């Protein structure tokens, strides 16, 4: 199994930057792909980004692209979500999820086995 | 020719090859025998062996009775594929070959009574699980099992054409083994139960014994001589520190060279074989010979040796005097236990 | 005999193989069980394994129902080409084939109600991405993913037939380098751009046998390291003896490291065995480097002090290194 | 099922697979997307990589338009042999196949408006010319070239269906020796004397992981080269100690160099690693020469000066050699 | 082409492939010749060789006789599937195939009298049992056995077309490791319970080249052994020099033997090369053991020495010569 | 599209693909050209090379004339197999692949005149016998021959489409060689006689030259520096017996390590090459240097070296003084004779 806990959320003024960290323990090698989602107050979970095991490959949602970045550190088993130029729409609960090696596409929450209790980020 | 030609065209009239002979009426009995033309190489790394055979199967199909001048018909390759034949397969086969050069190496004959003799030439790779604990002094029984893939014993039963011992025949020049001797084989049959029902299994075990002469000259003898050479240091004077340090340290490097090469020949298993223990003990002996001199040198008082013409001199170490007996004796004892245990 | 022949002809007369059973209706439920004949190779270089299994699929096809024959019809395997069969494939297989001697190892067995039993003997090389950080103290988890290629969950559904007994033969498997600690059967749905698909997973947990590596790899390195400390018990003035011992143990350590084929030189990234061998290499390197100080600080310029301490620090530090290493990797 | 069966038979009846859609009209636009499964191997000896993917082609064929059925017909893979499909091939493909277990890994999906979706599960070995001069610090760019065999842009057009998202699964790639730095999609027309031919290119950039070579090659050579300087701190009259050290370091360095030639993938021209090993071999060769000069200038004819000088120049020059090496290669 | 098309279609009209030429009559005589293209590999481990060749078969079929055309009709190779061909196979072939680029490398050529020329380009891996006891000084005899799968000599008879000129291309074969010394053609009728069966055998005698082993195995071993004798010429008191010389030669000798085990083709039984390396290892082992005796007698039993070394300066060179004479005479 | 469809059906009306064009009337003239997409790797061990080509053949078949709105027709893979095409094969081919991904990589175009252009994408392994006596300074001309398998020159004749030099084209980026340089190519044609008749052969030779920089830094320089090192011993004082014995003996072991690895790169050929002879001479020089010291030591009298202050002392050996000149000079001469011979 894998256990995920997000951190770094808080209040940031619009146009600023923020960094979220997700700490993973357990069979992290069995679930090499880490994806970031966000839950708006009313809408469903929306795919934000993902990163491979080596970390050289990444993918982001179209709207979030060119503002967010994802980095990985297998030594510390942590994935970071550096969010820049925050917007009011970005306010949502950001979840960290782990996907198995053969689970289909990145944008579908049903394909991720383990989730964290997403930290809250609100933009004023 | 016309009489012969008419029978062939008539034979498959109304014949359904999707149904086994005597379907829903009785059990189709298949009499089989094998002629091993060459018991091919055995691979310890892959735990498999090759075998070239003429696989022969015989059974009866009343639907193929015929009357005419000739009592036997040789069916064509196209005709052979139009009729029902047993779906025999090899249970432990890995990747078999049916030879198709220049034509398909198959032949199907039919007697007037409806008896079908069906032969084919096959090269079979089969699984031979090997327990290499006693390597290189191990023996194995490589099996060869076959039976019907689809038909349970209530439908198709196999049997040996003659006595089971005389049904699998090996050519006198068939043994193509470099590292084994083919002692013999045992031929048996039984029943196997699976998720789809019970099936008849025809089995053959080839008993193999590994030749040891290669490993004595390659591994055991050099290792024994290296151990002997490490003890020869006990007979040098204690004052020759550089000579006995080089002697001991370089004998260790010789064992490492021998020890590494011996494993590279072994198949990639992850348990200790017989040769692993012999190499480990030889390593300990050569290691202990250099530790012994560390103790001897720790009690040498004078850096000069006896000058040959006699000022006091070092006595001959009691550690050396005893080691000249304990080390050869302990190593000799270890060899009796090792060689008696495995031979 | 003709009555059975006529019956089979009726079933295939007008049979449409391009259309699944209950086309447009509820999805056809396909139950699967596997008999594992053997696991042959488990290679870290190629990161895969070979698997020979008997693969059975069960489903109900009303178009193939027959009456008046109180028997299950086992048919010549060549009839399988005239029926609809699930488009099942192994999502992570690298190369696979169905055995074909003396005939194709394929089975089709019908039942009166229309149930079809479709069995194949398959050897498949499947990808198993192995984690070799802790090698040779590593534990692997190799899977076999069974998925439908074209049909979504609206058309076809999978299930393990017989629950956790749907896979047999695992207890009989013998691997020269691993032991099958456990196996699991999972059933789930995977969602793609083209829709959700049924998935069946079979996975094994493999624990590597460590006893062999202790005698082959770890033990010789340990002994050579202890040998290098023999230098601390030789007179400071025996320069020839102490340099010869020091440099020859360094040569021996390189010899072990270079052509120890159990080090997996064909897989280039750092493993636990690599750290240990280099840990021992650093120690023998320092034991010879210690004599440079001892020799210099006497002839170039206390001399027994450095040797006196090394007789404790080196044995003590090496045990501390071993304690930290084994705890970290075990 | 009969209604759909007759609907399908209607489509194929009178169909001509020998004519492309919109024959004689505007070129047929074929959209393509790839779902990468894995890059199993990347070999420098053969200079190629093995790729597993789901290769999908998407185009419109009016002859396959069907009405009355509000569903996208997912058909048996064998129906693909009765339709027109593009003559797409991979230009740099050395060997490839479509997986065939349990059935041929092929998919055909029709849509009411005549749109055809065509998927294949392909393993292909594609040629990748590699520049290994900077090996192991090299970065490789391996591509896949997709082309039409016998059509020009007057008949068929290619595009990446979905823009830069036409290729997915890149994050699935797990190469032990490399890391995927980037990938690109290129769409272009190749103009020859015979006309213009559509071309699609998928390319990956690979960065080799260096950590393994630090432990395995560079670090041992550095420690052996340092060990050869221990000679400078020993007495000039300890000839046996200083010769044994110098000559055994030379033997150790050759052992590292010669056996590394066997473990590495036999690239027969000078690389970055070759220049470093030869650099370290020259340094230990020169250290042994230093003692020969010291021994000769004493017994054959100051002496302490040469050792004092060598204690500084050798470590300093080796540091300079490393500085020039890593700047010129990193 | 109109007349030829009628003639060709006429011959195959009513042709029954299932029946041999002269079915129910005298046995059909099938002449064979082989044109060897190359002997690609000869592996001691697998005990087999790979052979590419052009395999021709000639027989007369009166059902295919045609007149009025003064030409030998070469027909598209696919017509072979419509004709009766011999059920010939290679009894000791492990893996074989017909080349198929650009098309199947196959030929059918009809002749007016009914003679059929049927040619294939075949690459066959054939089993060759090898006696490697005298390796690397061994001579091998590999064969190719050609037999009829179904028929007996009452139905089909084989012969080499052209006698000893049947097989060609041998003189052009180049092997990196062997040299073709001779080849023979044998025609015989094997007898079993079923009856007599036609058999043709093509055999080559291979004599391994020795140049590589002289420079790589024998020469280095000889020089190391001679080097070990240098200890006999050093003073008994120079213990550090004689032991270092003695033990380093032992190390060198094992390095040769262990490294010349993974490069060589892994034949696990005692060969001539093994015996020579083992003999040299014993000589250097004995040379080092000699100094232990010299050291012990002086330092150990002192409270003679030159005699043992002076005697060793003759016996060791002499006995090594005697060992070499026996080895080369026995193996050559 | 009807007009196009009708022409296809009419073409194969009565066409007999068993008969070549102009059978019994003239000689079929096939015009060929080759485009080399990649000159694949060369295997010295297997003595073969890979080449990826677009093989183009053009000939005339009057039986396939047509009239219609178009002037060129593309035939489906099924249609292409219905007509007569040259039975071209590669004489030195070992195992060739006609690519079939995603579809067959062939194309047959017919012009209304009756001319057929037939292209296929092929990967060919071909036999390239190599004379490795000059290795690593050897050059080879790897051939590529093709012709008709069954048709003699009285029936089918091959010609290059344009000037033979310009008929074979190698893509600029097509060189996929690691240890060779593709110097160039010569394109020829001729007649080859065999047991079945005279056949036309088209031949192409690719001239390869082995890059030597690798073996200079891996083999030659380490050997040269080890031989030089063995001669540095001549400059040590004659009283350091352990050092000069260790020096000479370890250089022999170093040469052995170099010699063993140097032959691993060489293909497993049983004859001697130019690198073996260079290593054998370096082995002899290192061996002789240790024999030189054995003779020097035999004439050494005093076991103590010069004390550094001034009792008599040994004189510098005249063997050493001469060996300091003869050994470097003789090795220098060997190198000039060796390199001038092979370069
Ligand atoms: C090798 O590594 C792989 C991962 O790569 C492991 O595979 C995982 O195995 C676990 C089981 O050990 C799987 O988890 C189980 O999944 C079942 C199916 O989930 C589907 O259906 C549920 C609804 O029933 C959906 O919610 C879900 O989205 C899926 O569609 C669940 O039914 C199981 O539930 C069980 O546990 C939960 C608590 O976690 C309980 O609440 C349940 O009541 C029940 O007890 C379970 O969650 C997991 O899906 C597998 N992952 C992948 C990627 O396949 C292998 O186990 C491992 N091999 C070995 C030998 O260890
Ligand atoms: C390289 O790749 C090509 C394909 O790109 C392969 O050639 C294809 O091979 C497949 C079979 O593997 C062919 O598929 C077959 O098509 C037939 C088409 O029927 C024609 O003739 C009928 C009767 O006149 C017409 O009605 C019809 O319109 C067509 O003109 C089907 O009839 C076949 O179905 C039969 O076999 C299948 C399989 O056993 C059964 O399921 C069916 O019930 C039926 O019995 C079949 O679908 C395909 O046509 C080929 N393409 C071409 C262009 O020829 C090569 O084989 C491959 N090369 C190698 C070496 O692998
Ligand atoms: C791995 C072995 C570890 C052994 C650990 C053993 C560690 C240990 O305690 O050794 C002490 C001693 C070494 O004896 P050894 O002969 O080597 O040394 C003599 C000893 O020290 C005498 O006491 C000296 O005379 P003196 O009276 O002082 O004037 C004599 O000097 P010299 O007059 O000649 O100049 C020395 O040469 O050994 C034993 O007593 C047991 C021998 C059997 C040991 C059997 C072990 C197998
Ligand atoms: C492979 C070599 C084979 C050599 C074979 C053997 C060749 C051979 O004859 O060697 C011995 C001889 C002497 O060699 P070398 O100089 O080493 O020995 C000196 C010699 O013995 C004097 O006679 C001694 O003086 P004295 O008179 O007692 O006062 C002197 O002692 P000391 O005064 O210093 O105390 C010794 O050092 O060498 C040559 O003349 C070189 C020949 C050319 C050899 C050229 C070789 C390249
Ligand atoms: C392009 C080919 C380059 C080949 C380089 C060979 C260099 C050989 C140098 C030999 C020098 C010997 C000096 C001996 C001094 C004692
Ligand atoms: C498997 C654990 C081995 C630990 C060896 C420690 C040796 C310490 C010597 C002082
Ligand atoms: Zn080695």
């Amino acid at each position: 199994q894998v256990q995920l806990q997000e951190s770094g959320g808080g209040l940031v003024q619009a146009g600023g930057s923020l960094r979220l960290s997700c700490a993973a323990s357990g069979h992290t090698f069995n679930y090499p792909i880490m994806g970031w989602f966000r839950q708006a107050p009313g809408k469903e979970r929306e795919f934000v980004g993902a990163i491979s095991w080596s970390g050289g490959s990444t993918s982001y949602a179209d709207s979030v692209k060119d503002r967010f970045t994802i980095s990985r550190d297998n030594a510390k088993n942590t994935v970071y979500l550096e969010m820049n130029n925050l917007k009011p729409e970005d306010t949502a609960v950001y979840y960290c999820a782990a996907k198995g090696r053969y689970s289909g596409g990145l944008y579908y929450p049903t394909n991720y086995d383990y989730w964290g209790q997403g930290t809250q980020v609100t933009v004023s | 020719t016309t009489v012969f030609t008419r029978i062939l065209d008539r034979l498959l009239d109304g014949y359904d090859n999707r149904l086994r002979p005597g379907l829903g009426e009785r059990v189709t009995e298949v009499k089989t025998d094998i002629f091993v033309t060459s018991f091919g190489p055995v691979s310890d790394h892959d735990m498999e062996y090759t075998i070239d055979v003429f696989f022969r199967q015989s059974w009866k199909d009343e639907r193929l009775k015929f009357k005419g001048p000739m009592t036997v018909l040789r069916l064509n390759n196209l005709m052979a594929s139009k009729i029902w034949t047993p779906d025999t397969f090899f249970h432990n086969g890995k990747k078999s070959v049916a030879h198709n050069m220049t034509m398909p190496n198959k032949l199907l004959r039919i007697t007037e009574d409806g008896t079908l003799l069906y032969t084919m030439r096959l090269t079979v790779r089969a699984e031979c699980p090997m327990h290499l604990e006693d390597f290189p002094m191990d023996a194995h029984a490589c099996p060869l099992k076959f039976g019907s893939y689809a038909y349970t014993r209530a439908e198709v039963v196999y049997e040996w054409t003659r006595e089971p011992a005389r049904s699998v025949v090996v050519a006198e020049d068939g043994s193509r083994l470099n590292q084994y001797d083919l002692l013999g084989q045992t031929v048996d049959s039984g029943i196997v139960q699976s998720s789809t029902g019970e099936y008849v299994v025809m089995t053959t075990h080839f008993h193999l014994k590994r030749k040891i002469g290669y490993f004595v000259i390659q591994t055991y003898l050099p290792c024994i001589m290296t151990v002997i050479l490490s003890q020869v240091s006990f007979w040098l004077n204690r004052e020759s520190v550089p000579a006995r340090t080089v002697f001991g340290v370089t004998t260790v490097l010789t064992m490492t060279t021998l020890s590494i090469s011996a494993r590279n020949s072994l198949p990639k298993v992850a348990y200790a074989t017989a040769m692993d223990w012999f190499i480990a003990v030889c390593y300990a002996f050569v290691f202990s010979a250099l530790i012994e001199f560390a103790t001897v040198n720790y009690f040498t008082k004078r850096g000069y040796a006896w000058d040959g013409k006699s000022k006091t001199f070092n006595s001959v170490s009691k550690i050396d005097r005893l080691s000249r007996i304990a080390f050869p004796l302990l190593f000799g004892i270890f060899n009796l236990v090792y060689w008696a245990t495995y031979l | 005999m003709s009555f059975v022949k006529e019956t089979v002809d009726k079933l295939l007369k007008g049979y449409d193989i391009r259309l699944r059973p209950d086309f447009g209706g509820p999805p056809v439920c396909v139950g699967m069980n596997i008999d594992i004949a053997s696991i042959d190779m488990v290679s870290e270089v190629n990161m895969d394994y070979t698997l020979t299994m008997y693969f059975q699929q069960y489903w109900r096809d009303k178009r193939l129902a027959y009456s008046g024959i109180p028997l299950n019809l086992t048919l010549d395997n060549r009839v399988a080409d005239q029926l609809w069969v699930p488009d099942t494939y192994f999502l992570n297989d690298k190369k696979s084939f169905v055995h074909g001697v003396t005939v194709k190892n394929r089975m089709i067995r019908l039942h009166p109600d229309g149930t079809v039993l479709y069995g194949l003997r398959i050897t498949t090389t499947a990808a198993c991405m192995m984690d070799l950080r802790r090698y040779p103290l590593d534990e692997q988890n190799c899977t076999l993913e069974i998925e439908s290629y074209g049909y979504t969950t609206d058309d076809i559904e999978f299930y393990w037939r017989g629950g956790d007994k749907a896979v047999t033969g695992v207890e009989r498997i013998e691997l020269p380098q691993f032991s099958i600690v456990e196996h699991r059967l999972v059933s789930r749905n995977v969602v793609f751009a083209t829709g959700a698909y049924p998935r069946l997973s079979l996975s094994f947990r493999l624990k590597r046998n460590i006893g062999y590596f202790i005698l082959q790899t770890y033990m010789p390195s340990i002994l050579i390291t202890i040998l290098s400390w023999v230098s601390f018990w030789i007179n400071y003035d025996a320069s020839a003896a102490r340099v010869a011992l020091g440099i020859t143990t360094v040569l021996t350590m390189t010899t072990i490291n270079t052509h120890l084929r159990e080090t997996l030189p064909k897989i280039p990234y750092v493993k636990a065995i690599d750290m240990y061998l280099m840990g021992c290499f650093v120690f023998v390197f320092l034991a010879l480097l210690e004599y440079a100080f001892v020799n210099y600080i006497f002839f170039g310029r206390d001399v027994n002090a450095i040797d006196r301490w090394s007789r404790i620090v080196f044995p003590f530090t090496f045990s501390l290194f071993n304690l930290v290493y084994w705890l970290y990797y075990v």
